[PDB]
Order: C-alpha cells, then structure tokens, then sequence
C-alpha cells in the first residue's frame, strides 16, 4: 500500500521562474508516478504520466522526471494560471495511492487590501442577531491582521475570518472578518470599526460606521 | 519428518494474496505455522524456499507496467524486513491505442533458493499487484518451504 | 470531453445508506474501468472502488476501508456507474468523484464530485441577508456589495450572481463553522459605482440538503 | 539413496513432448519408473517436483496466443487427474502485420514445489504446444522429482 | 551438515556477473568452494542446483534480442563444458521506432534441477548479457547448490 | 488433443431472428476459438477469429463471444443466405481440432412440393433395366412422404430417396424418389403412380403415367 | 484471393500410394505455413499435416493418424505444397483440402478440395439417361427435365447443364449408394415450357475416375 | 547524416595520457549510446567503451583491455563524447572511431577515425621532394608526376593535390617503414602531357604530429 | 566473449557474378549478426542487420542469411564499386565482437602496368641521399615483379615496394618500388634501370635513365 510524501507542502515563486515539486515513494515504484493539478473548485487534472510523459493539451512548460522512488514535477516560466494544488499518484502497487499535495503560490507585487465594512442588515436585526462584516479585498501577500473596535473598544472572541484561495488572474487574496453580536449588545454601541494592517499599508487603515446612519 | 509448508492462494479472496494452509495438495506440518500471511519457521537450519505467482492482467497503459514478486525474511532479533528472493517483470510490450479495448495477458513468476533460517523467523511472499492475481485454477499461486 | 457527471450526495445519519450515480459520455464506456475517488481535507485523495469491463467479468475492487459496506456496479447500457453505500460512517464524509482509470494506471478523467455528509445533525437551510453597497465608503470608483448566507447545515451551499451572468469581481468565501454547529459564509462582488443605478444585482443562494433557494436582490 | 528422477525431452521426437530416461545427465533410480510419459512414485513421502519447458515459437497471429505448462498428479485410488503446478504465458506482444514474415521468439517456463505423494502415484509434465518445443540444445526441457 | 552454496552477484561489479560468497544471506560451507566464478563440489552425490538472473534492459533494437541463462558442468575427468540447465528469452516485443527514446524492461530467468555430481566438478551460471544485469537490489541474482 | 462439442447439432430459425451457436471445449482454450461457415458444395470460410474478432468482408450481423471453455457464434437478422454448416476450431493446443458442426435452417412460409414423374427412358430399357423417377421440387419444410403404387399396388423395398440441402435463395428442399425395376417386371404393369404427402397439401398429390404412352 | 488449387485425387487400393498437389497465389508463399485438411461425413474436419516456412527449416507436422505414412513438402519456387500418401487405408478416404494456417492459429484460406477414395472395387463410369420433359404433366407453366446418372464408382461425378450456361433451376441430387455397390444420382432442372421449343438442354456428366464424359441432349 | 567527428589523436609516450573528442549531429544525441571503437592491422576492429543515455544513469562500459585506464564520458549539451586515456600502452596504438550503437545492437554510424600512436620515438616531420614528369618517357599521351614524402614519424601524413581540386589520377601509396625507423611514401598522379604547360600541379603534404606543412610545386 | 571466424579471408570474382561471405560464430548467437563494408580510407558502413534485414540506401543486390552459428552475406551481380573489406559483428553476447574481415577483389580483363621511372631530385641530392622511384601504374592482376639494375648490375636489398588497394572505378592496382642509395654510390654509376614483368607483358618492360641527363 505505497506511501507518497510531498514535501515541501507549500511553494512560493515569482512569475517567470522555475518551480519544482517533490514526490517521494516509501518503496520502489519504477516509473509508475503520475502528476495532477487541482485548481480551486476544480477536480484533479492529469498533467504528466509515467514520471515524464506529458499529456496532450498540457503546456510545454510542464515536465517531469524521476525513477525508483524520487520524482519531480517542474514548471518553468511559472504564471498565475498555475496556481493550484499538485498531487502525485503511484500505479505500481495495488491499491493506487496519492500524495498529500503541494500548493503553488505565484508571487506578485505587494498589494494593500481595499477595506469595506458592512453594517448588519435590518432583516437580520428582526431575528435578534447582528452580523457585522469587514471585507479585505485583493491584497498580496496573504498576511493581514483585522481588528474590531466597537465604540473604540477593542474586541475579542466574537469574530471569525475566512480567506480565499489565491486568485489565478490577479494573484491576490481576499479575507472576510465577521463580528457577530446579539441584537441587544449591538444596539448599545454606536461606532463599529474594522482596523486592518498589512505590509502594503504604511499605517493601519480603518473603516467604521455609526449604528443607524446614512 | 521435517518442517514443511506448501500453501496456496485464497480463491475466495479479494484483490488479495492470502495464503491458505488447508486444501487438498498443500502442507502445514512439523512446526511450521501460518501467521499473518507469513510462514513461521520452527527450528533453525537449511530451508529450501520457493514461490510462484501467476498474473493475469488486461490492457497495457504503458511499457512501464511492472509486476513484482519477492520473498522476505524477518528475523526475531533484528525484526526488520530483508529481501531474500525478488524478481520484476515488464509484461508490456506495446500500448493499447485507445478506442482499442484492452486484451488479457499472462505472466508467471517463480522464486526459489536455499537459506539458513533462525527459529521464529517469519517469511512472506508478496506481490505488488494482487488485483491481477490469477487463481481461477489450482496450482497457479503458491508459497513453500522444507527443512533439509 | 468525455464528460463524467455524478450525483446523489447529501446528508445521511451514521449507519444509513446512499446511492451515487455517474453518467459518462465521450468514450466507449463498456471498455473502460470506472472508479469512485473521494476527497476530504483530513485524508486528501482516496481511491474507493473500481468496476472493470465486461471482458473481465465485472471485476470489482474495494478499498480496505469500505470493504463489505460499499458496492460498485455499472449499467453499460446507460453509460452509468454506481456506488451504493451502506452502514455509513462519519469518516466516509467527503467529496466523491466519478473517474476513469486507464486500464490500471492513470485517472484519465474526473467528474466534478458530489458531497456526502454523514452526520446525526438535522438539515437546516440558510437565511440570506444583503450586504448593501455603501455610498461614500466605496474607495471610488469601485463599489462592494454582498450576501450573508447564514446558519445552515450541512455543507455545501452554492451562491450565484445574476443567475449566472455576473462572474467577474465575485468572491464567495469558504464556509465557516460557527460554535452553534452551523455554517456561515459571505459572497461579495465588487462593481462600478456607475452601474449601481442601472444594473440589477441578485445573489442566487441554493442549499439542496434543505431545498432552500433564496434570491436576495442587493441594493443601497 | 532416495527415489530420484530427472528426465529430458526426446530430441528425435515429433511435435511431441516425450520424456527420455537414459541420457548423460539424467536420473531414473531408487524405484521411480518412467511409464507412459509419467513418473511413477515408488514409496510415499515428501517430494520436490519440478520442470522446465522452453518454447521457441514463430509469428504472433494474436495477443491471445497462450503457452501452458502444468504438472499433474494421478493417485492410484481416486485415479483422477489433478493439477499440482501450472503456469500460463502470453508470448505476444503485437500481431505480425501480414506481408510481414513471422519472427522467432523464446519463452521458458519453470514449475517446482514440494508435495506429499502416495506409492503408485503418477505424475505428468504436460504442455499445450509441443509443436513449439525447443530441444535443439540440451538442458532446455526437463522433468524431475527427488524424495526428501 | 551437507555441502551447500548460495552465492550472489557482485553489486560493485562491472558489466560483469561475479559471484560473491560472503554477504548476509548467502552460503559457502561444508566443502563447497567458489573458484574462478565456479562452484566446486566437494563430494559426490545428488545436488539440487538452481539460479536466477534478472535482466533490466533498455530499448528494443529488434525482436531478435535474446537473453540467455545457462548452468554448466565441468567434470574433473572429461574436463569439457556441458550444459545442465539452459533457457532463452526474447524480451522484445516491438522495435523502438527511432526519434523514439528507449524504454526500460525487466526479464527474470530461473533455472533449477537435481543432478548427480562428481567430486571436483565445477559448476558455472553464465549469462550472455552481463551489461543488462540488475542487482540494484538484493535477491535479484543468485547461484546455489545443496547436497541431498 | 482438445475436444470441441457443438450441441445442438441443428438449429432452425425464422428470418430476421437471432440465432446462437454453441461451441464447448473439454478443456481451457483461452480465447483461441475460431468460427467457420461451410455452404453447400463449398469449402470452409473463416468468419470470426479469437472468439470475437470478425474478419473483414464478413457481415456485421455476425458476432462471437466466450472465453475459457464456453463460446458462442451469433447471427442476428438471419437470412437464407446464412444457410450453412458452422464449425468451431481451437488453436490453443496442438494439434488443432474442429467441432462436429451445427447446421442452420432458415425457416420459410410453407411450400408444397411440385411433383413430377419420369417414366424410364427407352435407352435404359434396352439394357434390361427400368428406373422410374419421381421429383418433389421446392417444398418447405423438409418433411415429406413419397409412395409408389404400380397398377395401384403399393410398393415396398424397391425405391430410394435423395434430398437436397436447403436452398439458400428460396429456402426450399427438393427430393428425388427412384423406383428401380427389372425390364421384365416393368413391362408387366401399366400404371405407375408416385403419391406424395406433405404439410402444404390438404390431401396427397399423386402423379402417374401409363407404360408406353404419349 | 489468394487462390488455392489442389489436385491429384482419385481411387487407390488399400496399401497404395497417391500424391496430392496444391498451387497457391495471392500471398507471399514462402512466408506461410501450408496445410492439408481432410473432411469426411463420419469424421468431419481433420487436420492432416503442416509444412512451415524455410525460416523454420521445413518444420513438418503430422496427425497421429498418418504419421509415417504421409509426407508433406513444398516447392516455394512453384508456390506448391504436396501430400505424398503411402500405405493408404479405407479410413483415409475423404475430401482433402489444401489450406493456409496463419502462423499457428486460423485456417486463413482453403482450396476447393480433392477426393480420395481408398477401395479395392474397380473403377466404373456412369451411363447417362435422359429424364424427358412431360407435356401435359408440367404444372403449367413450368417444365421439369433431367439426367439419370446411373451405376458408377467411385464418387464423385460432376454434372453440368449447357456446358456451364444453365445454372438456375438446377438440382443435382446427392449421390446414392445402391445395393449393387454403385452410385446413382439424378440432376434435374426446371424451365419454362415456352423455351422448350427454342432452347437446347444438354447435361454434361463427367466422371474422372473412369475418363467418362457423356453429353446427353434432353428433349421431349 | 548524422555526422560524427572525432579528434585529439597523435603521438604519446608509453604511460602517457591523451583525450579524444567526438561531436555529433543529425540525431537526438541525449537518447543514444556513444561508443569508441579502435582498429589496427594486427587486432582488427575492437570495441573499446560505451556510455549510455542519461535515463540509464551514464552506464559506462569498458573492454577488459582498457578497464581502469580509460574513461568514457559525454556532454549532452555539446553533443560530445570523450575518451580520456591514461597509462597508455604500445598495443593501444590504432585508429579510434567515434560511433553510435543502436540500443545494444548495430554500430549505426561511425566517425572517420583519429590515430593514436603510443611510442617513445620522437616526432619528426617529412621532407617533400618532387618526382618530376619526364618528357620522352611518358607513354604518350599520358604524363606521370609525384611527391616523395620521406623520413617522418609517426603515421600518418596526408597528401593533397592542388589543395583539393586534383582528385582523379592520384595514387598516394601506403606508407612504408624504413629500417631507419621512419616512414617514407610517394604520392603520384597521372595527367595529360597537354596540360603540363598550362596546369599547375602542387602536392600539399601535411603531418600534424610535427606541424609540418609543405607545398611542393612539381614541374619539369 | 564470442569469436567470429571469416574464412576465406580473400575472395576474387568476375563482375556480374555472385559472391558469398562466410561468418561463423564459436557459439550460438541467434540472429544477432550484422554486416559491414569498409572501403579504402573509409570507416565501416552497416549493410545488413540481424542476419538478413538490409538497411535502407543499401543496394538490393546485397542480402544476408544464416541463424545459430553459420551466416552468409551475398552480393549478386558484383561490381567494382563493391571492392572492400567486409566484417561481421555479433550483438548476442557482451561485449560485442567483430570478425577479422574478408576482402573482395572484383576481377577485370588483364592490364599491363604503365611503367615510369623517376631519377632522384637535386634537392634530395643536397642532403646526401638518392631515392630512385619506379611506378607500375594501373595493372591487373596484382602479381608483378620489379627489378633494379644499376649500370646493368642487378640490385639486391636496397629497394622497397608499396602496392595500392584495388581501385574501385577501374579495378587496377598500382605499385611503387623505391631504390634508395647514398649520394655517393649513386654518383658512381650512370644508368639506372627498373625492369618490370607481369602477366600482361609478353616480355619484361624496362624503363631506364642516365645519371645527369635531359
């Protein structure tokens, strides 16, 4: 039941450069190693078969090699359209097995997040609950910090964040931070602030609003 | 009467190479035990050790298709797996063209030799492709040892 | 192309049964070996079962982990493969892919997956709120609007915009599990302020596990 | 001195696998008899049983061409034929295109194992294609047993 | 304790089949000597004699490519070389088209049988293509005899 | 020396329908089974090779299958041009062997025999022998009874019948019945009658003649 | 096409000898394996002998039943195969087909067969009588006429009509063995009464085993 | 074509070293197995070493006779194979051919060879004398003229005529070893007496082992 | 290490005729025997591979056969352009080995040598040495005798001969005979004669000259 290791699990590379993915088998697999791309919200797509043979329709810039137990997938002149997880598969032994996958980030010039804040809809206030949503849009790299201050009071424990997978046209990420409150505590403060910091910002942007306005 | 085994594949098995101790023309006697699909040697001494697997495959996705067969030893002390006997076969050939339907093929492998074994040694006959194991008839898959 | 289309996923209690279906076109179906492969974040890609060609007798094969619980079959007449799952386990939870393996080698083609959630918790459709586009707070000249798709179970929900037309600018965030045990998520899009007055922006949320289908019109 | 045989193919035979008892490097002694192309075991006990056939074919009409080799037992009592050892090989490959002339090919098969045999048991090593039997040189085709 | 050998190929050898007497799972004892790549039998009697070579080739210039494996005897008296065991295999197949790059292939061969040997007899296991010898892993190439 | 059984030995099928021929080997033959057609006065013609592969020029309506020991030849939309014996052959074992063959009758609407009678030629009467010949022509199915009455005396022992193989254009048979007599006994009776019965006749036709007339 | 033409059959006494010949065209003869296959009603189809290509040395092969009595050979120059039979047996009686086996598989092509009759009985040509077309007894408007081909040995005889031209309407009955030990048979044809007056109907009986060749003109 | 060009031969003392080079074009070099094969009158053709493809690891192979003294290598980038010879022996003397072996079978292609002379004797360039065309002694109407290429070491020298243009009529004799230990040889050509007055005849002797390069103009 | 014998080593054949080359292996080599041509001043050229398969560009008149240990190369309608050494090679066993080679002479009508004599150049007389050169040009067959007489004194020990390989356009040979003398002994005789005999000459031609003349 052959085991496949893909380390490193993450790679991050400037456009134009060459990237290499590692796949190691715990035992001899001859050349029965195959490579796959899996884009966001996509199914796996076969790139190379038997270590080095590329499938048709697959860009020339993709190649593979290796034999015995050590194998490599290579993309040179990497481009954002290559942003994906990459898995290897062996078919030497039954049953067929897969590697854990390596993720590819194609780097980009720094890009600060465009920050937006959404006060909770009225329809949601009926039901006695307030969701306050801050949007950090299209920034690079993935490192950001969001902060909630309600009437300048720094929050804690009452927000959750969700980050997108790197975008394959413009190489950015986006993140949503949601502050959730009881319709009660909500109606007892006026000014809600989202305070985002990020490498592309010389000092933290903060968007805010006043409960019941505009 | 010397330590002797000649076990066969389990026909009612499941894409699996499972050794069966008790049929009509097999042997499990004089101290040899079948244990976790491994033959366990009772006493120390010289053994003949042998095995055959028959593969029936279908289709040739590539010339790179490999069949392997290997007999390995696990000494009570060390406790690590070592290959005593081992062969590899490439059954293809050409590459079934697509739109083309796959055709069956047969490949047998035979292993066998004599070795000094230790009491409590384990022995296993393993293949890489049990999904291609053919035991639709008897005499096609088997694992054995006798003390000399 | 070559198409694989699987279906029949959804929520089941532990111990339950569920049947999956896959319809194939674009190759000689009776020739080929059809597979189910599932994927989960914990376990990654995992081969589940194979059914080979007529010429082999069916020749069915199961992963150790589903032996005796799952049954794979095909109807060469319909170009269909099936996975009948019984005695379902929490771990069986994941996206299940129909897929062709090329005569014992490569997984040639994949469907788009269908989701199995094995769980005792009850279905619960989402409630869609509008994240309304601000006026002065729109780092001109680009506007941000969205839908809050809140408190639902289980995954997944699918959010559209303009019933398909509005694709660019759209970020539907990965769902998040709240301590309440339900899933929240937002889908945002960024647009010209210019078009705010003239264009109609609707999110089309769909949550099959509860036959919920909301169409929040979002506006200032 | 234990019951022992190692017979070979008859070179002057005729699209035929005929076992010859009396050459330079063969054996027929200690009670084993050759009888109707079958080795007859004198006493009961454990025997190693082995055989090799070498096929030299020509042309590949189809991928479906099969070579078989099988050792079978016929117990004095039962009196029915049972396969002890058996392998199948598909030597083709591709299919000689027509207008194309056929090319030669070589395939060896080896069988061997240990079995409990009964006094008066018969043993036969049989192939499916004696027309492809190659014994143009010695050591290529042979059938044997020793009592242990 | 009976005359026994089980030697293996020299991994650090050179397009060469060189028998090595002293490794972990081999045997050279009870009077059998390794001498000029030949096993030398101490006393007279019945021996089981066996061998396996594994070839890993690359490319198929022709269907006519042959692999051979043969065990031969040289009696002290006569002093001439005689083939005891011998097999030939044709590993190709098709013919790599040109512009086409060569692909690897694996072929194992197994020989084995029992023979009456004389004190001072020499035995050799020889192949035709040592350049294709695969011993990148253990258990793949080996030569052996035990007295019974 | 592998044995091949073809049972049933006879099959009879209406046009348009599908027929299946059985071939069973006494031992494993893999897929080395081949099928042949042999029309009347013809040599064998190879239809299918290796169980299921049809030869070129062979109509699509012919197919085969089977593996191991049980095999089938199939013709669907059978037509009279398919009237033949069909043999299977194995090439797994030397020497190659054949099945005993299955005969195909393609059925047809009932057709009563056109009966003709031929009095013995004079040239044959010279030599002192009389052959009286009754022809049952183009009837279906093959079951018919012929009767000789000489001067209304029902004969016995002195006639022989010969039936044709089914005709492949019009699906009928024909049968000849020959009454043979010494020039002596012949010249001692006047009226020779052939009395044929057959499914297509509501009552027996009989043709007759008078010795020396017309 | 690809043609095989065999010849040289006829009657022989038990113990006798006879040589058969076959000429081939339409494939590279020196490449291929030529066979004799015989057929009898009792025994059906029976492989007799093979001669393989030069490349194999001849490589001859015989059925157990003819080993040491028959010898197969080829003249690649003439595209010919031969079967020299000696010490002939009653059982050896049958139609003998030249045939190509495709490299140890299928019998690719067959000649049209030549007949061997092993028997002590003496040759005897047939006497042909006319079965004359009746006048009023012709279920109008179709007429029946024939040839009685009587008392001959051994099989076969070949009956033609109009020296080849008249094919349709013709039934040449299977020969029948009379108690006298000889073969009788009739060949009938059915024609328009209309053409009775204007058309000429001749049967061309031929019996090579006796160099008999009759041409009975049949008329009212 | 497919070209192989080897170089780097010349004289070395026993024990010395010398590197040979071969550049290839006209096939996919990285795919193929490159060989050195040497030829001498005593020993004939003798395979020396092989270097197989990347896919095999290099896989180097040496003749027993050069094991441990010679090293074969390739630079797939330059389409080059090398033979580094060390501890050279008298016997190693010969013409060395670069050559492709086709995947363990045939020697597909050969260079034109380069000469190794292992010897203690010292280089010595030739002195070229003219063999001048006679006048009356020219079996009219054909004239004979030449160059004496005398006392040189080691082999070979290459003699041209008209710096390439004059090919027909030319016999450059096999070199001969004089008792002095040096090589003499003549190159003659036969021409029209007619053209004697109008045509210019020059021999271009070249002896690389000594950088000697003479151009004797031959005339009456 | 398989040994290949090519005997006879020399063959000599009239144009148009068929020649056959022998190659025998000391052991089984299956069909792994290949044939090569090596013209004068040329490298080996592959003609046939695996006993009988001719390479493309190779004239049809070349064929091969044999299997096991005895092999043959055949050229029919031999022509002078075929003048070469021919080698066989086995690739059954490692390492690959070659035969010693067979030489082909294509015969020709008899042709007497055109004899020329060259007196030693002055430039060579400076250095104190005299080389006197006799040229036997374009003769057939290869058997010739050259003689030196200096002032009618028959020489001995002081000349060397060199013969060309058969010419492939005109099927002749040429031979040079060089008489070498000390500038001293040379200047002490007047008339140097080269006396060539050959099958094409009814009596020996002799060319001569007088020291210092013309």
């Amino acid at each position: 039941d052959i085991l496949l290791t893909q380390s490193p699990a993450i790679l991050s590379v400037s456009p134009g450069e060459r990237v290499s993915f590692s796949c190691r088998a715990s035992q001899f697999v001859g050349s029965s190693i195959h490579w796959y791309q899996q884009r966001t919200n996509g199914s796996p797509r076969l790139l190379i078969k038997y270590a080095s043979e590329s499938m048709s329709g697959i860009p020339s810039r993709f190649s593979g090699s290796g034999s015995g137990t050590d194998f490599t997938l290579s993309i040179n002149t990497v481009e954002s359209e290559d942003i994906a997880d990459y898995y290897c598969q062996q078919s030497h032994s039954w049953p067929f097995t897969f590697g854990s996958g390596t993720n590819l980030e194609v780097k980009r010039t720094v890009a600060a997040p465009s920050v937006f804040i959404f006060p909770p809809s009225d329809e949601q206030l009926k039901s006695g609950t307030a969701s306050v949503v801050c949007l950090l849009n299209n920034f690079y790299p993935r490192e950001a910090k969001v902060q909630w201050k309600v009437d300048n009071a720094l929050q804690s424990g009452n927000s959750q964040e969700s980050v997108t997978e790197q975008d394959s046209k413009d190489s950015t990420y986006s993140l949503s931070s949601t502050l959730t409150l009881s319709k009660a505590d909500y109606e007892k403060h006026k000014v809600y602030a989202c305070e985002v910091t990020h490498q592309g910002l010389s000092s933290p942007v903060t968007k805010s609003f006043n409960r019941g306005e505009c | 009467d010397k330590p002797v085994a000649h076990v066969v594949a389990n026909p009612q098995a499941e894409g699996q190479l499972q050794w069966l101790n008790r049929r009509a023309n097999a042997l499990l006697a004089n101290g040899v035990e079948l244990r976790d699909n491994q033959l366990v040697v009772p006493s120390e001494g010289l053994y003949l050790i042998y095995s055959q697997v028959l593969f029936k495959g279908q289709g040739c996705p590539s010339t790179h298709v490999l069949l392997t067969h290997t007999i390995s030893r696990i000494a009570v002390s060390y406790q690590t797996k070592v290959n005593l006997l081992s062969a590899i076969k490439s059954p293809c050939q050409r590459e079934t063209p697509e739109g083309a339907e796959a055709k069956p093929w047969y490949e047998p492998i035979y292993l066998g030799g004599v070795f000094q074994l230790e009491k409590g040694d384990r022995l296993s006959a393993e293949i890489n492709r049990p999904d291609y194991l053919d035991f639709a008839e008897s005499g096609q898959v088997y694992f054995g040892i006798i003390a000399l | 192309e070559v198409k694989l289309e699987e279906s029949g996923g959804g929520l089941v209690q532990p111990g339950g049964s569920m049947k999956l279906s896959c319809v194939a076109s674009g190759f000689i179906f009776s020739n080929h070996w059809m597979n189910w492969v599932r994927q989960s974040p914990e376990k990654g890609l995992e081969w589940v079962a194979e059914i080979r060609s007529k010429s082999i007798n069916s020749a069915t094969h199961y992963a150790e982990s589903v032996k005796g619980r799952f049954t794979i079959s095909r109807d060469d007449s319909k170009s269909a493969v099936y996975l009948q799952m019984t005695d379902l386990r929490t771990e069986d939870t994941g996206v299940y892919y129909c897929s062709r393996n090329y005569y014992g080698s490569t997984y040639d083609y994949w469907g788009q997956g269908t989701t199995l959630t094995v769980s005792s918790a009850s279905t619960k459709g989402p409630s869609v709120f509008p994240l309304a586009p601000s006026s002065k707070s729109t780092s001109g000249g680009t506007a941000a609007l969205g839908c809050l798709v809140k408190d639902y179970f289980p995954e997944p929900v699918t959010v559209s915009w303009n019933s398909g037309a509005l694709t660019s600018g759209v970020h539907t965030f990965p769902a998040v599990l709240q301590s309440s045990g339900l899933y929240s998520l937002s889908s945002v899009v960024t647009v010209p302020s210019s078009s705010l007055g003239t264009q109609t922006y609707i999110c089309n949320v769909n949550h099959k596990p509860s036959n919920t289908k909301v169409d929040k019109k979002v506006e200032p």
